[PDB]
């Protein structure tokens, strides 16, 4: 009978994956403030790591990893990827960026600016975009002097726009692609073998934020032709793979996936020896969620990852019982959907 | 040659006391009685073991040291123990009814009345010193005697001995092998009534020792007696510089200039490696000893470095190495592990090493090494257990449980939250240093 | 990647290896806290026999 | 040498207190001449607790024997180990205290008190550091509920810097004696809120109750209730009277069970308790330890929580195990103990076994559940004081009924006190 606590009443996807724990009758849940617990779903801020693996006979587990923010902020990510050999500045999957920071308060102003005139000079695109981790306000834009006043009006991150994204047709219109990782104890990184793409459902107009951003929330707020391709503007895997067999007489794993398992082999294991517990008197694992650009070259490029994802509302059922099979379960067994990228630790 | 005096305080700081004095004699070669062959000047001399060791005319080598405690039955232990020749009664100070784990009581009730005696016989050992350098102190936190009267001493040595430096090896407590609930409060109430009178303290956590010694010396359910060897040998690490020949914290001065920038940030992590079971080995190299200071389970305070930042480190290294094979470890081991320091302080590390191969008590449940470290590094990741402590603190003052002990004794109310308040202000000052 | 400051003696050696630059009370307020102390305690044992006595 | 006194007081303290002496002499093994015949030094270690050293290497236990009737301390005097207590140490009077608690506390006893204090004091006066007392009584009665509360009232005025400590046997319908138990029993608890550290509350209802369900006895008498209240008494002061780190004094113990000044009314357990020659495993004696069944306060543990817990395991066993079940119930019922006390269950071993067992354990409980048994008590008192049932019989002897008043409100405030914690 192991026990486990809530910390975190606002998570879809461990909301399932407790009641799915309930449903064992082998796991109890306690009190939020209970020390005597085998596994915990903190929550997102402030999650007190110190107090854990101090209990006496008791394997204690939770779902997030220390110091795992560093791959889930804007300017975390800008900074590590830079700043790692393993990454290095040379990066060819990671958009072109610099963090800045606002006037009103290291800062990579003279850089970007200096990036910025030569592709002015050289006639060649020089379209960026505005973005921070404190937004629901993203601006895109061709003059750096508009980008760098905004920012001034939290630390911002400008990175360069892909002005020739990959198109869906009939509609002509853009898309991200959202894949979830799972990463357990043992630094197993185990992706989920089913994605979405959350589509744009207005054409991509490239002279109106509408169609250059994915977002859900806004495509369902903003957008008059929601729902109109797909539901929800959602397109999963195997509607996406035919389209790519029919179009561009290719594979959804060779075009696209290839790309997407390397780079997510690439940012958690250059992490690896930052966050891992494998010889710590707790034990950690954490569901990632990497957002994902194509361009017109079926080239693949990273946009974020998210440290508190949620998942598609068809995908909750089968993504949230892995969890508990792979991730809950191997440490505390009761009485495959993912695709393991298998590395060296 | 400047003196130290040792000074050890309830039952957890005599019976570790014990165990150190016995590894120091081990260490020299001074026999039960006192006698030190090696030594050929007889009733005198300037040498390095002398800073803990005075002499008599007979050629007594009598330990630099004060054992207190407001209860005889531990201290007795002493006096008919195998080393009971070292000791001259006037060292060993015991009262009749203990603190009863409350801080209260051993600080206002109890040790007000014993306080002035074990200052006259402080005293008589530093009337012997040429130089006094400072003193070391030996108690726990959880001991009503240990947190108490400890920190009732602590600004008594201040004031008789202001310009002398005083160094804390303090026990942390652990549920394992506690013996009171209210712990939590004498740990936070001596921390905050010592935290000025401190020059450098090096934490010990019962809960890291016990899993040691689990662990490594494959000892079921580890005893005290366990615990203190392999105490004493990490307290024998550190003060090792102090008792032989070298160039690296050759006097107590040099522990905070080494290690203490900030002078409240004063509590260094210990890492020590290889433990190793006598009943058990392929001896470890100098790179893998090395590579261990930077687990945690091999810390003295279970606590992650990685996520937070370092202001100072030290290496020393006891047995067969050289300062190639540590250049060469260290290089390796800054391309593998997350090593972050303060920016206003260097990336480096201050290496000592001692040719002699640590010293294991005989019949013990420590074997033989060739090699041996332990790192001292000042890392602001050592708040974990102030954050554990003070908890455990604001659960039960939240109900006022237990309080009404400490107000029985005199102590007033309001110096729980002063203390606390002040454990707060503490937790802030290392979350600036050590997090962006 | 510098080492400085290396000593050597015959029972050991010590050095330094850089790797990157950097970018009280008086007695009298003592004894009148503890007096203080005491003092309460006094009065707290002083209105328990006074409770006896009614 | 830390001396405990101890002092009985009634029919009922007698009659167990002799039981307690006759079981912890065997244990330390004292003859009934005073000998030691013994063949471990633990046994001796802490010997001086519970036990005075005479002239000839005799042990005399540091007890008092207190009784308004004589009749008692003459069966007392001539049991099994009369002859090993000291004669000027039976303090007795003639008239009686006919189950009255004004009679013990107001009438008869303060003409006795003064007598009892004398050789508390001269006791007392030969301890090199004295923790301070231990006293077995009856609630229901008039002697050891209204002269032994009179004592521990007098006591703590002469020894206010002490331990006081009791083990108070709980009046029951169930084994009762007179109706007017509940008013002798309302009265008694008050002093006890007041003027203990510790009190072990034993009920009669329960250890009826044992006797029958458990051990199978239809027609159980006292001498069988005070087996088991003999056999809990050891197991309680095991830490007292061995080498040991937890608990190993009176002061030390409170600081441990006692949060609240007015909560220290303890739940004690035993195990095994077998209708024999099987053995125990450690993971039985653990689930039986925390048994409702194996609880003498009849109070169902599960409808509170425990402020705290300590633990005594006797005998040689695997102490890595015992840690380990320990922990498992904890983990396994975390529900049922406060969290704003982290780490409130104490746990310790000693390797002498009692009597007739291979190894046992003993419970003590501080749990929120005790109010159960203060608000029996407070519904039989209120079913007659409603109607002044009685009281003709305290009246008679200088009372008021104010003072019933102000009982009957202080034990409703004990039972509110513990509501506000168990919530
Ligand atoms: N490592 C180690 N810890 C000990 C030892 N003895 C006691 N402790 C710890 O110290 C805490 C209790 O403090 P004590 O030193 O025993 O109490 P005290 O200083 O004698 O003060 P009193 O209350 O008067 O007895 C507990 O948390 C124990 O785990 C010991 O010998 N070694
Ligand atoms: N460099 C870039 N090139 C092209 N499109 C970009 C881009 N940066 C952002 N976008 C677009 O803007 C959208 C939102 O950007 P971002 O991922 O920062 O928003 P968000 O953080 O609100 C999404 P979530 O939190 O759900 O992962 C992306 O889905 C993509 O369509
Ligand atoms: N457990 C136990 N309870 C007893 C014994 N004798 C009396 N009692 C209980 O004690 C109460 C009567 O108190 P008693 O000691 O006889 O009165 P006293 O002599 O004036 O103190 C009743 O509730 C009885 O149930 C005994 O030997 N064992
Ligand atoms: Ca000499
Ligand atoms: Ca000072
Ligand atoms: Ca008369
Ligand atoms: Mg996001
Ligand atoms: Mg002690
Ligand atoms: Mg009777």
């Amino acid at each position: 009978m192991y026990t486990f606590v809530v910390r975190d009443e606002n998570s879809s996807v461990y909301a399932e994956v407790s009641r799915l724990l309930l449903a064992t009758g082998q796991w109890k849940r306690l009190r939020k403030d209970n020390p005597r617990f085998n596994l915990m779903l903190g929550e997102r801020n402030r999650l007190p790591f110190g107090r854990l693996g101090h209990e006496p006979g008791l394997v204690q587990l939770v779902n997030y990893y220390r110091g795992a923010d560093k791959l889930c902020r804007k300017a975390s990510l800008v900074k590590l990827i830079k700043t790692s050999p393993e990454l290095s500045e040379s990066c060819t999957w990671f958009p072109e960026s610099y963090v800045i920071y606002p006037t009103n308060l290291t800062d990579e102003r003279e850089v970007f600016l200096a990036a910025y005139n030569r592709r002015r000079e050289g006639r060649e695109g020089n379209v960026w975009i505005a973005k921070s981790s404190a937004g629901a306000g993203i601006l895109i834009s061709s003059e750096a002097s508009e980008l760098l006043d905004f920012i001034d009006e939290q630390v911002h991150v400008i990175q360069k726009y892909l002005e020739k994204p990959l198109l869906l047709e009939p509609g002509h219109r853009k898309f991200d692609i959202r894949s979830w990782v799972l990463v357990d104890h043992l630094y197993n990184i185990y992706l989920y073998r089913e994605g979405v793409l959350r589509t744009s459902s207005e054409p991509y107009n490239s002279a109106d934020k509408t169609c250059h951003l994915t977002n859900h929330c806004i495509q369902k707020e903003y957008s008059k032709n929601y729902g109109r391709y797909e539901e929800g503007n959602e397109m999963f895997f195997e509607e996406f793979n035919q389209y790519l067999m029919d179009a561009l007489n290719t594979t959804l794993e060779n075009s696209i996936l290839l790309q997407i398992k390397h780079i997510i082999r690439s940012c958690l294991m250059c992490i690896e020896p930052a966050i891992s517990t494998k010889h710590l008197h707790y034990q950690s694992f954490q569901l990632f969620g990497f957002d994902f650009m194509v361009d017109e070259e079926l080239k693949v490029w990273l946009i974020e990852v998210n440290g508190a994802p949620a998942c598609a509302q068809k995908l909750y059922a089968e993504l949230c019982q892995g969890i508990v099979d792979v991730a809950i379960s191997s440490v505390f067994p009761l009485a495959s959907i993912f695709i393991k990228l298998h590395h060296h630790h | 040659m400047r003196e130290c005096i040792s000074i050890h305080v309830g039952q957890a700081g005599v019976q570790i006391g014990n165990a150190c004095w016995e590894l120091y004699c081990l260490e020299h070669g001074i026999q039960p009685d006192g006698q030190m062959p090696s030594d050929k000047t007889i009733g005198g001399g300037d040498d390095s073991f002398n800073t803990f060791f005075s002499e008599t005319g007979a050629g007594k080598h009598v330990p630099r040291a004060v054992f207190v405690d407001l209860e005889p039955t531990v201290i007795d232990e002493v006096r008919t123990g195998t080393y009971r020749q070292l000791f001259h009664p006037e060292q060993l100070i015991t009262g009749k009814e203990d603190a009863a784990n409350n801080y209260a009581r051993g600080h206002y009730t109890i040790g007000k009345e014993i306080i002035d005696l074990v200052l006259d016989r402080i005293r008589k050992l530093a009337d012997q010193c040429t130089g006094l350098q400072g003193f070391l102190v030996f108690h726990s936190f959880g001991g009503g005697t240990g947190s108490g009267f400890t920190s009732l001493l602590m600004e008594r040595l201040s004031v008789d001995y202001g310009k002398k430096s005083k160094l804390e090896f303090s026990i942390y407590p652990a549920p394992q092998v506690s013996t009171a609930v209210v712990e939590p409060y004498n740990s936070i109430l001596t921390t905050h009534t010592t935290l000025e009178h401190s020059d450098c303290a090096f934490m010990v956590d019962n809960e890291a020792i016990y899993d040691i010694c689990r662990r490594n010396l494959d000892i079921e359910r580890p005893t005290y007696t366990n615990l203190n060897r392999l105490i004493s040998q990490i307290v024998s690490s550190i003060t090792a510089s102090l008792r032989f020949d070298g160039a690296l914290n050759v006097d107590l001065t040099e522990f905070q200039t080494n290690l203490v920038p900030y002078p409240r940030i004063h509590f260094p992590l210990a890492t020590y490696a290889p433990v190793i079971s006598a009943e058990k080995h392929e001896q470890l190299s100098v790179a893998e000893i090395t590579n261990a200071c930077f687990e945690p389970a091999n810390q003295m305070v279970k606590c992650d470095p990685r996520h937070g930042k370092y202001m100072a480190c030290c290496l020393l290294y006891r047995g067969d190495v050289v300062p190639k094979d540590v250049n060469a470890a260290i290089a390796t081991i800054k391309t593998k592990r997350s090593i972050q320091f303060v920016d206003w302080c260097p990336t480096g590390f201050k290496v000592g090493i001692n040719y002699q191969p640590p010293t294991v008590v005989p019949g013990g449940d420590l074997a033989k090494v060739q090699r041996a470290v332990c790192m001292l590094s000042n890392t602001t990741a050592i708040a974990e257990a102030w954050a554990r402590l003070d908890h455990k603190f604001d659960l039960m003052y939240a109900k006022r449980a237990f309080v009404h002990w400490y107000v029985g004794e005199g102590m007033e109310e309001g110096e729980f939250s002063e203390a606390r308040e002040d454990m707060a202000a503490l937790e802030k000052d290392y979350e600036e240093v050590g997090v962006d | 990647m510098e080492v400085i400051e290396l000593n050597k003696c015959t029972s050991g050696q010590s050095f330094e290896v850089i790797l990157k630059p950097p970018s009280d009370p008086s007695l009298e307020e003592i004894q009148k806290k503890l007096e203080a102390a005491e003092e309460r305690r006094k009065y707290q044992e002083a209105e328990l026999l006074k409770h006896l006595a009614e | 040498m830390r001396e405990i006194v101890h002092i009985q007081a009634g029919q009922c303290g007698n009659q167990i207190g002799a039981k307690f002496w006759e079981v912890i002499s065997d244990e330390h093994g004292i003859d009934p001449t005073g000998s030691y015949h013994g063949d471990s030094d633990l046994q001796l270690e802490r010997i001086n607790v519970y036990y005075n050293e005479a002239t000839g290497n005799k042990y005399v236990p540091r007890a008092i024997l207190v009784d308004l009737e004589p009749g008692t301390m003459d069966s007392v005097r001539s049991g099994p180990f009369g002859q090993i207590f000291r004669p000027d140490n039976f303090v007795f009077g003639q008239s009686g205290a006919g189950n009255n608690w004004a009679k013990g506390h107001y009438t008869e006893g303060a003409e006795l008190v003064d007598s009892v204090l004398d050789v508390v004091r001269k006791e007392s006066e030969s301890c090199d550091c004295l923790q301070g007392f231990q006293l077995t009584h009856s609630l229901g009665g008039g002697t050891g509920s209204g002269m032994g509360t009179l004592l521990i009232s007098k006591i703590r005025e002469e020894y206010p810097d002490r331990i006081m400590n009791t083990f108070s046997v709980m009046p029951s319908p169930k084994v009762s004696d007179t109706v007017v138990e509940p008013y002798n029993a309302t009265l008694s608890v008050h002093q006890l809120v007041e003027n203990t550290d510790e009190t072990y509350c034993i009920d009669n209802e329960a250890l009826y109750d044992i006797c029958f369900r458990t051990l199978k006895l239809t027609t159980p008498t006292y001498g069988d209730l005070n087996h088991l209240v003999s056999a809990t008494m050891s197991g309680v002061t095991t830490c007292l009277r061995f080498p040991g780190q937890l608990n190993a004094d009176l002061r030390k113990l409170a600081v441990n069970m006692v949060p609240f000044p007015r909560l220290h009314f303890f739940m004690p357990g035993f195990a095994p308790l077998t209708s024999q020659y099987r053995a125990l495993t450690v993971p039985e004696l653990t689930q039986q330890m925390f048994d409702s069944k194996n609880m003498m306060a009849a109070c169902d543990p599960r409808h509170g929580r425990y402020l705290t817990v300590a633990a005594i395991f006797r005998g040689r066993m695997s102490m890595k195990e015992v840690d380990e079940q320990m922990l498992n119930v904890q983990n396994k019922n975390s529900s049922y103990f406060v969290e704003w006390i982290p780490n409130n269950v104490k746990t310790a071993v000693c390797d002498i076994p009692p009597r007739g067992l291979k190894m046992s354990a003993t419970f003590i409980g501080n749990s929120t559940a005790i109010q159960e048994l203060f608000k029996r008590i407070s519904e039989q008192f209120t079913a007659m004081f409603r109607r002044k049932a009685f009281l003709h019989w305290y009246t008679g002897e200088g009372m008021d009924e104010m003072e019933f008043t102000e009982a009957e409100s202080n034990m409703n405030d004990l039972v509110s006190e513990y509501q506000q914690y168990q919530d």
